[PDB]
């Protein structure tokens, strides 16, 4: 993967030149983002299990998904989906801290659609769940940091679907 | 199922089923009438068995029903009723199949993860299954009680 | 003449096996006795002998 | 995998209901067939090497596959055919004992088509060998008990088609 | 210690420290005065934070001290308060060290197994440590609150 | 001592976009004037000139 | 006519009206006495049947005769009676012919366009035809009722 | 969007936009200010606009709420009003976009199927949309009245 | 595609054997059921639109599917859903009249799940709509004809699930 | 497909709401773009063949790409390359005048990589062709119009690769 | 004419003209005065425009009138002047019509085949129409310069 700083460095290195103001301004922008992103990461790592818990409780919990027949049925499948959401939250925080979504594609969306298709996972149900984590994390962290977390989670959902 | 379990063991050893395994399958299929009768009895007394077990659970561990406990409202008590119904159904499935693989595949692997995600006390869940085992033993014959109690004890031990 | 007025609400879907709706009535019938609210403030306990030593 | 009992249990569990009269009737039917299944399984286990011997003798020996340059040339490859036919017979016996042909799908047909296509194994020749196995086993265990073995070997052949 | 973590990473890389690691060491040695001040404040006020947090957790989860519970009983409440004091001391250790390594090595590795053996609601334990962090933040300076909350909150997440 | 009870049934959902619940009250306010039941025999109509000869 | 339909099908397949159709034509031509008799029955009782059909239709859908509706005016109701008379005569034509070709060639093709240009509730027209069918079935005897009901509910389905 | 409309029309011939299409895009992009202004002027009066339009339509065609009628019930009156609201949102979308494409893609295509399935009169719903247009023209500016009445007219004619 | 008679004929042909007693009994059973099937098909043809209308009203109205966000929103999608239900009803009637499900298998089920996944439509909602059509058809036709239609409708639901 | 205007319209409609302030400012931004986009489209339509001509003359022309072995050899393949460039330029103009890449990724990226691989097309040479297209378009349309055109062409290149 | 183009589109869609077409025709009819002004200016200054553009084209491509070329000879240069006159009048027709239909119909369809038959360098003709574009823009107003430039751009692209 690569953070926003590394993206700027790569764009400069492609031309093999030094960083100019057209990259200086974006570096300042990312640095100003900075403490906001790190605080959001801190709070998410704080209540890491909690967002997953309430998101599953609001989207999939007490529904046909967790009922027999639904793919959330059986404790094994339940733990599997919870582990998947732990993946999604950890990688979303990773992308937010880095400032770039490259980690999702290089780590998350790479083959995930096909593997869920092979497993017969409900893509729409997973998308709804991840959206639940998105809004729950937004409410837990605030407006701005919630917005970055939401955009990363929505990129995850778009790639998944 | 016992047949599936023996088949899996034979496949792991890369060999045909041994004469002892064939004898076990033959004995199970011959004695299947008793297992079907036990499953019929459990399914019949499903309502009363679960009600008595859940009630005795509630006065045995009132914390779960207490404020702050996991199942405080009538809705959460209903969720416990559904969970205990699930585990009773799984025990009946194990009884008919003659082996614990269906129970383990349905509601034993990752049960700790599920109940940690839900906040549920797995020890109290095991106690609830124990109460269902007690009420079923009361409702069944001694030998039949032992045959079902094998699977109840398996579920309880795995939960604990 | 009767002209049954069709209503806003969609027709309710039947309950399935895994729904707790079919167990709400059973839970009400059981009516579990909630534990009395605790009164332990703990301000009177010192951590020197109250913790067991066996 | 799956069997008759596991099939009934999964059929009940998909809708989450307990076992009604129909499920118990199906289980009773399987238990009734159990004696025949055990008889046939023990006989086939006792005579497994023979059955493949006559199947190869009456289906493949003295042919282009066995001739030099043939896929069954090169004694290592002949032993590979013997082992593969033994695998087919053993897993067909598994399916017959279980009453359900899911072990064949998840343990025999899984990647076997791609294996043979990449290896240049004559699929039709293998199918003819399996048919000869079916005839030999039917003659060995009778028409009724041989019917189930033929059904499962036919399942293997159709999957390999 | 943060220096221990940096040297471990450098050894794993099989070479001397990086500019980032040396910057971390310099910043930590500079801020050690503030860190030690925070640790001394928490150590001095420890019984207040632990006591208030325990009471607050008791109001949040009355089930913990209700009859039939792990914390129910005078000695059980004392034991839980002892656990609270141990975890506060561990957080002080983490604050002085600069890294969560002592926290994990002392009171986070296998804590799930130990509390499963003891039949304890580790989620309620996480609520207790949350209350400890809240009381410490209330009775500590706003600047110091960030550093204290970081380590308290790592503990909360690890044992949540 | 808040001790909030955790409910699994989805509570009464707020009227989202397009819900006729959102317009039921103002429909009440409009109060449409339902036409009265007409009194037509439909049996004594001599259908030979009532049909227009336009 | 059934003969015309069979001729059309045989021409489409370039055939000679195979015995499977020739025997059907023979049966129709032999049994034509009953079809004719049903024809005179419906022709004689056309007025009454139309009257009770209109009564039932207005009872079920009073709005159509209401001033807002299309049938209001004592002449729009007359025009509904007239259209019901046309449909009854068409059904008689279809019964005497043996197939629904005159039905569809007179009053089913473009009926939706006609009723849209006139504003008429075509579904209400279908309900009226249903009432006519019920009245005719009550007026006639069983098998004749089913024979007419074939054409009646054909027209009903086409209108719907 | 007229943008996508002309884009599709040009792509049909596999060529860039003609002078006429580019000129109309010029006019639309220039007048987007007035278009959005009419957007607010119609989006602000939604409750009163639909209330007045539906109320007027009710005595325009009392059969809609008459006994045995399409919207005789209170619930069906509210549902008809909600359809009025949907169609007003669609016309707002179309007026803002400068093209009837949002109207077609949202609430016009297959609408005859919709309202034959539900039995609702297309002429009546067209009259309802006409009432909406009349009230909107009354309650908005003159030029904005014509601009919005163009799309109200399109939806009315197309649906009717 | 094949009705009961053609299915029996093709099975006997594939075995290369004449129509024995079992085949004759099956054909006689179909002949006995022929009048019932004809009357049921006539009734369903008469009340086809009303059946779908009532089933949609009692199963798929005033819910999230109808509301925006649901896949039945807009006249286009609602018409597509209504046409899907009409297709289901007509093809189920065809299968009932022919006494076999091959027509459904080759004209309905093939690719249905794939297209439904591609377009994101609610398979569960479609299943419930098929249920409601089943009760409406059973009420209109009677008991035994209702069950005959319902078995094919449930087969459609099982294939689509 | 869709553009910015239809994107705001359907984003509002999916939630079933009127135009909120965010949609109003988005529409105002698109209108402000407006005449700039229309002027760029008009100039591109003026010199349609030009940009492709000098883009080829800059990047592909007089090289191993147009030499034997290279995919540009033979007049047929040369004119095929020119036709591909004309497709790319018209789609770029459409996407520019619309404001979204939906037209491209619905009419370009669908199976394009796999079809070019089946034809053994040089993805790098194609990307260079679109690049030269970008500079030639910029030199005739200006700075900001050329920049947005280059952004769309870069999206085309990313989809191609 | 854009009116004819809109009518063609509407009749192809089997519908009345949409608000976009109505606004387009309205804008065209309101701008017809300026369009006629541009047409009159082009007609008045045709000969100077064509001569200056032809001389600029000669300077761009001297080989066109060089010996052995298509325009070589005073006859074959006067024929270029005549062709430029034809295309300028065609542009006037297109400007006064508002659409490119007359241009495409009289000078664009079959033009490549005609110039292949006559040996003319259509690329040179495109350069000539470009030069006519700059000359007319110089002789013409700035605001209408963009409008005339749009049609010149269309012709240059198509005949290129
Ligand atoms: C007498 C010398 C011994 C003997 C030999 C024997 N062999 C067969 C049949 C076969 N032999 C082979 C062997 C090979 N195939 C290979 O690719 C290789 C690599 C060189 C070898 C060694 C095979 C494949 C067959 C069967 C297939 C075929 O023949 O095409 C027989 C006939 C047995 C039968 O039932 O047909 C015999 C007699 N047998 C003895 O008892 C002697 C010790
Ligand atoms: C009170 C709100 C919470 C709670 C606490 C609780 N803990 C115990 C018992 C023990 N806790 C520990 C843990 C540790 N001991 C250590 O030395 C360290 C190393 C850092 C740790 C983490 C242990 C070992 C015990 C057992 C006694 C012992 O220390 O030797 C109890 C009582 C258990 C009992 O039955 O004695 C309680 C109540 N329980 C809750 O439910 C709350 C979340
Ligand atoms: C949860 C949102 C939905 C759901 C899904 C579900 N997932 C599985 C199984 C697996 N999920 C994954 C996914 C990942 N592994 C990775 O490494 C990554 C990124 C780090 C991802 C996204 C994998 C690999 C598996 C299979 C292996 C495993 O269990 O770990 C299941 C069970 C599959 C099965 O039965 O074999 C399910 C059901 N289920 C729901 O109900 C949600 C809508
Ligand atoms: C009751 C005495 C104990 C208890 C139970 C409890 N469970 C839930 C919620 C759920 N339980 C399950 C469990 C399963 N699903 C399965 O498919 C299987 C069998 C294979 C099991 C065991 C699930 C999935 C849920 C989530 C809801 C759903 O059913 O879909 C609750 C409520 C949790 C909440 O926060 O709402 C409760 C109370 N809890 C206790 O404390 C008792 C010891
Ligand atoms: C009555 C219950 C429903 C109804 C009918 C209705 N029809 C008309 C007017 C005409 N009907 C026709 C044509 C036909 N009717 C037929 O039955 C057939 C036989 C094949 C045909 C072709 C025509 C041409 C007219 C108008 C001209 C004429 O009558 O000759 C009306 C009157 C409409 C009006 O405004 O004049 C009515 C009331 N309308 C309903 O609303 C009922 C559901
Ligand atoms: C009111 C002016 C007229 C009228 C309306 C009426 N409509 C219904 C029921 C429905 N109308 C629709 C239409 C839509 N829903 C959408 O989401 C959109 C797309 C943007 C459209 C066009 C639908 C789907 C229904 C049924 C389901 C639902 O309400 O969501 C009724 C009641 C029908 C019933 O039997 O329940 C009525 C009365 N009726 C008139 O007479 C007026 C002319
Ligand atoms: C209605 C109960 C549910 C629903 C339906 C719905 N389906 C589509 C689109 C398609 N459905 C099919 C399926 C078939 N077409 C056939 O001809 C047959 C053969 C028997 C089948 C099974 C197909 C092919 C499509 C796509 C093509 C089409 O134009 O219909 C839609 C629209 C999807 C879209 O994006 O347009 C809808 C709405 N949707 C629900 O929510 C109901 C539960
Ligand atoms: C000479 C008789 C005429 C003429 C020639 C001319 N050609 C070019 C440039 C190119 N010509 C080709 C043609 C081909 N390449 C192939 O592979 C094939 C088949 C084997 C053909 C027909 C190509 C590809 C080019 C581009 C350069 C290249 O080959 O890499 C030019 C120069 C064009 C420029 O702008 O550089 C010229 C002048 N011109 C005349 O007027 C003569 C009648
Ligand atoms: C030229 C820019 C580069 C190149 C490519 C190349 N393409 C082809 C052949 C085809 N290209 C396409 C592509 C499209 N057709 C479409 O409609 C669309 C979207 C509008 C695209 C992207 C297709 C379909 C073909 C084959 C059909 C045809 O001839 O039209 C070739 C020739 C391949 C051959 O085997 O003959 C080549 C060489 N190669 C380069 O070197 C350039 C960088
Ligand atoms: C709440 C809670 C719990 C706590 C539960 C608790 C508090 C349980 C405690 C229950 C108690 C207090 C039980 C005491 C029973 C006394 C008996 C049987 C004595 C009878 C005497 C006799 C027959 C003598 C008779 C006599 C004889 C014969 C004589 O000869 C003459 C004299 C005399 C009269 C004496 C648990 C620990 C379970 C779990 C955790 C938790 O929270
Ligand atoms: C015998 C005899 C006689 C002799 C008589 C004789 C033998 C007389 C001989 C007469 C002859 C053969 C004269 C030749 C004239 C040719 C000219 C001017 C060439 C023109 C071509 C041009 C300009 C080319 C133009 C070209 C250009 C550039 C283009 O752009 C297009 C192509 C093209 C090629 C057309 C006498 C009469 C003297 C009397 C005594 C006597 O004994």
């Amino acid at each position: 993967m690569q953070d926003a700083i590394t993206a700027v460095i790569n764009s400069a290195d492609v031309q093999g030149k030094y960083l100019d103001g057209a990259a200086m301004d974006k570096l300042k922008s990312y640095f100003a983002s900075g403490e906001l992103r790190v605080r959001a990461a801190s709070v998410i790592s704080a209540n890491a299990a909690t967002i997953v818990k309430e998101a599953v409780a609001k989207s999939l919990l007490y529904s046909d998904v967790t009922r027999p027949g639904g793919n959330m049925y059986t404790t094994r499948r339940y733990a599997a989906c919870i582990r998947d959401l732990d993946y999604y939250l950890r990688y979303a925080t990773y992308a937010m801290l880095a400032g770039d979504a490259s980690i999702l594609d290089e780590r998350v969306l790479n083959g995930l659609k096909e593997t869920y298709n092979s497993l017969g996972v409900p893509i729409s149900s997973t998308v709804q769940a991840i959206q639940a984590i998105k809004e729950v994390t937004a409410s837990l962290v605030g407006a701005d940091a919630g917005k970055e977390m939401g955009v990363y989670l929505d990129y995850i959902c778009s790639g998944l679907s | 199922s016992i047949v599936t379990k023996s088949i899996v063991n034979a496949d792991a050893e890369a060999r045909y089923l041994s004469p002892g395994e064939l004898d076990r399958i033959k004995a199970f299929v011959t004695g299947g009438a008793a297992r079907l009768r036990i499953a019929e009895t459990l399914t019949g007394s499903r309502e009363t068995i679960v009600k008595q077990a859940g009630d005795r659970l509630f006065q045995k561990r009132p914390d779960i029903v207490s404020p702050g406990g996991n199942a405080y409202g009538e809705e959460m008590t209903a969720t416990c009723l559904r969970d205990m119904d699930y585990y009773l159904r799984l025990v009946t499935y194990g009884v008919v199949s003659g082996d614990v693989t269906p129970i383990e595949e349905i509601g034993l692997v990752g049960v700790r993860e599920m109940y940690r995600s839900l906040g549920t006390p797995i020890e109290a869940v095991a106690q609830s299954v124990r109460e269902m085992k007690e009420v079923a033993s009361g409702l069944m014959s001694s030998d039949d009680a032992a045959e079902a109690s094998a699977y109840f004890d398996f579920v309880i031990g795995k939960m604990s | 003449w009767q002209n049954e007025v069709r209503r806003f609400i969609p027709q309710e879907k039947k309950l399935t096996a895994g729904n707790p709706m079919n167990f709400l009535g059973m839970a009400r019938s059981i009516n579990p006795a909630a534990n009395t609210i605790p009164k332990v403030s703990a301000q009177n306990i010192n951590i020197e002998a109250s913790v067991p030593r066996r």
